[PDB]
């Protein structure tokens, strides 16, 4: 009955997908659906499917809906089974994977419970420490050599012994084992830690992570340091380590009040700790490019990418450059044989306190993605760097992400360089001069690239000028890692009686609801579309205009030559191999290929100012 | 007295990174940076045992990668004067 009973939901579910899925009529997206869904897996035969929840909850008045969620891990066998009646039915090695998405609710894992064990449901959160693809078995052929081997079946749920009945032969038993690796079939997986999202956490519990297993093509879906989305396929792991914690704890003693006395006891605690698995991974969290091309025709948007930046940030029209600057990088590529050019680019804002040079460093943080923000002193160490994680167990060598690299090919911000002493700003140099990240602890050896921009905010000495002093005596980082940072953009505030009136009126503006309607030229989501396209471009200055260039660095250095007690400096040839990371740049930015001596000019004059900033 | 054939160059050229259990116990090439890695250590090769109260010397089998079992019933007996590998004549190869 019960059998019979499930069996309905099988019927009834088959029927589902077999009776129409689609309502949309006229021009579509005709039906069906699924069935299209099924051939459009039979065109590259890789045997799984994804279908939706919302239609499947909305047909049957959800009765249906609600009868697979509840008992989900009930009826998965019957739902695969039936997928494999239908393919049998209407389709000519198998294997299939079944995986709903777009639930209508979403749960904190914070707000998980064991009321909803066994059962489908939603989780959210930050994907941490992913771990190399490893077998399973799940069908294996394993038999003792007495009679014969090959018997193919069993080890369904994690046991992972061992065969059911019918051993020997002519031995007939119990016995156990032997296992072939010759025989059976793997799939998968993946173990991935996930954590809770750092903006959710309720005060002071601070965040607790749980462990999502992903078996199916789902597999390498996940992403370290990332925000992602889960359906539930839900269940559990069981757990020694919990003695101690205290009980009660429930126990195994088996019942033997059957047969009669002339085995022992034979007692096995259960303590089980839940651990969320995953089916479906996805990392939320034509029309268009008609707007990228009305991008790029107009003069005017490298104006209105500037002014519309940071808006939050009253003026100084420096650093918005400097922002945009490093989100859009040079071609950091080549010259060979050799070693390669850098590429990328550098800043360190430095200020007087309350100049809110932390606005941009939060506004970057929230803008683009691919971006960590630490405000260490506290990194404390690795942080920046990797563990690596070990043991795992089972072999270990599982990197942890983290801080900076998990942030690669990006801007990651850092406040206060100047309160993290000596031993993490050497590892920092280590990862602007070498480029790699090396790592060695105790065991395994290894080199992880980091390819990185670091955007950070250095407090002076006293917190302020200091005019007089020298920039290089004022920032108080080591000589090395300072040269490698092109440039500071400096910024002091002053007051001035209309600029003082603006920053009160604005400042109040702000926190007034009304009104907030200041606006930029451009919104927040679309810049980004913009900003990818413009990053897809490979901007090569061939033009003998470069020529240029060279008096142009050549007219830098002469005039501010003499005297020495100017900005420099030197200025270093390390400028004049800036000035082309910068050049690139502001092909990115204005889509221009081969570029303009006239952008090489202002990238120029841009230096200028973060030099005369310096003189004083 | 034998001669094992390294192949050459067969595409594919899986990186590293992507392997799935359909590659398993099937030819694949891989392309990666050597990291540190352990000393030279002997594998037994063909594997002899000089028993004990069955005398000797039962002579050379061959085992195995990786196995080297299970030496189950030989020589008299086959028990309980049961087999315990030997220093001489046997022949090792190098293994890293
Ligand atoms: N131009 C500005 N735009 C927005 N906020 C500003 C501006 N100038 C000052 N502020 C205010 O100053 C505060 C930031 O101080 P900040 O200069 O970041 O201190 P610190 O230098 O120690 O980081 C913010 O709370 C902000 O309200």
């Amino acid at each position: 009955v019960d059998d019979v009973t499930g069996e309905k939901v099988r019927e009834a579910f088959e029927q589902f997908l077999e009776d129409f899925s689609v309502q949309s009529t006229d021009t579509g997206e005709v039906e069906k659906v699924y069935r299209a869904q099924i051939e459009f897996m039979k065109i590259y035969d890789l045997n799984t499917i994804y279908i939706d929840y919302q239609h499947l909850s909305m047909r049957e008045n959800g009765a249906l809906a609600m009868a697979i969620s509840e008992q989900y891990y009930r009826f998965l066998p019957f739902l695969q089974k039936g997928l494999r009646r239908v393919v049998r039915k209407y389709a000519p090695e198998r294997v299939f994977q079944i995986s709903f998405f777009n639930l209508p609710t979403v749960h904190r894992i914070r707000d998980i419970r064991s009321e909803k064990i066994g059962s489908l449901l939603s989780i959210s959160g930050t994907v941490t420490r992913t771990s190399e693809v490893r077998p399973e078995l799940y069908k294996a052929s394993f038999t003792c050599d007495m009679c014969r081997a090959i018997v193919d079946n069993v080890e369904q749920s994690f046991k992972y012994t061992e065969p059911t009945f019918c051993p020997n032969p002519s031995c007939e038993n119990r016995a156990f084992w032997t296992l072939n690796v010759t025989r059976s079939r793997f799939l998968d997986w993946q173990k991935v830690r996930i954590q809770e999202n750092a903006n959710e956490i309720p005060t002071g519990s601070m965040p607790r992570t749980l462990d999502v297993i992903l078996r199916g093509d789902s597999v390498e879906r996940a992403k370290p340091g990332d925000r992602c989305k889960f359906t539930g396929v839900e269940i559990v792991v069981p757990d020694v380590t919990q003695l101690g914690l205290p009980g009660v704890k429930p126990s195994s003693t088996l019942d033997t009040r059957g047969i009669s006395k002339t085995r022992s006891l034979g007692v096995r605690d259960l303590t089980y700790k839940i651990s969320f698995l995953a089916c479906h991974v996805i990392s939320i969290g034509s029309d268009e490019i008609n707007e990228l091309k009305e991008m790029v025709k107009d003069e005017h948007i490298y104006d209105k990418l500037v002014r519309s930046i940071a808006p939050a940030v009253f003026g100084h029209e420096a650093v918005k450059k400097g922002i945009l600057l490093q989100m859009l990088g040079g071609v950091h590529k080549s010259t060979v044989e050799g070693i390669k050019l850098r590429g990328d680019i550098n800043i360190c804002v430095v200020g007087d306190p309350s100049t809110s040079k932390s606005q941009f460093l939060k506004y970057v943080v929230g803008f683009a993605p691919r971006s960590v923000y630490t405000s260490g002193k506290a990194s404390s160490a690795a942080g920046l760097t990797a563990a690596v994680v070990r043991d795992e167990e089972g072999g270990d060598y599982t990197i942890e992400a983290g801080a900076l690299m998990l942030a690669d090919n990006g801007i990651c911000c850092i406040d206060e360089f100047d309160k993290m002493d000596i031993s993490d700003q050497v590892a920092i140099h280590e990862a602007m001069e070498q480029q790699t990240i090396s790592i060695a602890k105790a065991g395994i050896h290894a080199t992880l690239n980091a390819r990185t921009s670091i955007l950070a905010a250095a407090n002076p000495v006293g917190g302020r000028y200091n005019r007089k002093l020298s920039l290089r005596g004022n920032l108080n980082m080591t000589a090395p890692i300072m040269s490698r940072f092109d440039l500071f953009f400096v910024i002091l505030d002053d007051c001035n009686e209309k600029i003082d009136t603006e920053l009160a009126s604005h400042i109040v503006d702000l926190h007034m609801k009304r009104d907030e309607a200041i606006e930029p030229p451009f919104s927040a989501e679309q810049l980004r579309r913009y900003i990818k396209y413009a990053r897809t471009f490979k901007p090569i200055l061939t033009k003998e205009a470069r020529s240029y260039l060279v008096e142009k660095y050549k007219e830098l250095r002469k005039d501010d030559a003499q005297g020495f007690s100017r900005s420099s400096y030197r200025i270093t040839v390390r400028q004049l191999e800036s000035m082309i990371r910068l050049s690139e740049a502001i092909a990115r930015a204005n889509c221009v290929d081969e570029i303009t001596p006239s952008f090489i000019a202002e990238a120029y004059d841009l230096l200028r100012q973060s030099i005369i900033r310096v003189d004083v | 007295s034998e001669i094992h054939v390294r192949i050459s160059d067969f595409p594919t050229i899986y990186s590293l990174r992507e392997l799935r259990e359909s590659n398993l116990s099937s030819l694949v090439r891989v392309t990666g940076v050597v990291t540190r890695r352990t000393g030279v250590f002997p594998q037994l090769k063909y594997v002899k045992f000089n028993c004990l109260k069955c005398g000797s010397i039962l002579g050379p089998f061959f085992q195995d990668s990786n196995e080297e079992i299970r030496i189950s019933f030989c020589t008299n007996c086959k028990s309980k004067g049961p087999f315990r590998v030997n220093g001489e004549k046997t022949v090792y190869r190098n293994y890293q």
